[PDB]
């Protein structure tokens, strides 16, 4: 996250980093055994962290659970970025507690401008490397959808949206993909590309969670 | 020794942290990068091996 600030500790209990050697993207926790993050995150292993502030240190909140199936949307296109969504099932379930929590599905998608926050351990520099130990969040307005396809003609599809500023300097940036986008208490984006990170003109893309309501809530009941 | 070992490294559009290899002709050496996950260009190897296999060298 370029441009924003740290968390307050444990106040997105809903965020999950996750963690193949290191820390590679981030995730949502919703529901006590299934987490949804991005498509392009996926790994044949992962393991899920859970109840992170500062993922260098052990604080005492954490859970580390490791994927039992990881399962991409059957519609991913590597290549056009449609449907850029994943769900991994834990091998047991967290323990959910006032620092380890879900974030609800939604039930409409965000209309324009309304404010979400964005977070992840993502890269915090435009140009340069320099990756957070403590978890960043940014507020952040949703965008037109003719403004999103205006900044990237040709390339938005309906599985994506635009939230952030087309002033620069306040972006999701690598690392965060696959983590949340929260707008009136609802899962409403996943972290998912941008040209650049917080470059002038070029907001942040998102997939819709909304267009994955069914999709989510059928996976999750044939994989248990 | 191709041509594209050339190129300069491409983290591309997507926001992961994927740990890949690039041959660094200034360096005359294999390193590593932050690919994003999509949209990969050929200097992007899965390992170091990958890429000196590829790469050298020159
Ligand atoms: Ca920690």
């Amino acid at each position: 996250i370029v441009g924003g600030y740290t968390c307050e500790e444990n106040s997105l209990p809903y965020q999950v980093s996750l963690n193949s050697g290191s820390h590679f993207c981030g995730g949502s926790l919703i529901s006590e055994q299934w987490v949804v993050s991005a498509a392009h995150c996926y790994k044949t292993r992962i393991q899920v962290r859970l109840g992170e502030h500062n993922i260098k240190v052990l604080e005492g909140n954490e859970q580390f659970i490791n994927a039992a199936k990881i399962i991409r949307h059957p519609k991913y296109n590597r290549d056009t970025l449609d449907n850029d969504i994943m769900l991994i099932k834990l091998s047991s379930p967290a323990v959910i507690n006032a620092r380890v929590s879900t974030i609800s599905l939604p039930t409409a998608p965000p209309a324009a401008g309304t404010e979400c926050l964005i977070s992840g351990w993502g890269n915090t520099l435009s140009f340069g490397a320099d990756y957070p130990d403590e978890l960043k969040c940014l507020d952040a307005p949703v965008l037109t959808q003719a403004e999103c396809k205006a900044s990237y003609p040709g390339k938005i599809t309906n599985s994506m949206f635009c939230v952030g500023f087309l002033e620069g300097g306040k972006d999701s940036c690598q690392r965060d993909a696959g983590g949340p986008v929260v707008c009136n208490g609802q899962l409403q984006g996943v972290v998912s590309w941008g040209h650049g990170c917080a470059w002038k003109n070029r907001p942040g893309v998102y997939t819709k969670v909304y267009n994955y309501v069914d999709w989510i809530k059928d996976t999750i009941a044939a994989n248990s | 020794r191709p041509d594209f070992c050339l190129e300069p490294p491409y983290t591309g559009p997507c926001r992961a942290d994927i740990i890949r290899y690039f041959y660094n002709a200034k360096a005359g050496l294999c390193q590593t990068f932050v690919y994003g996950g999509c949209r990969a260009k050929r200097n992007n190897f899965k390992s170091a091996e990958d890429c000196m296999r590829t790469c050298g060298g020159a």
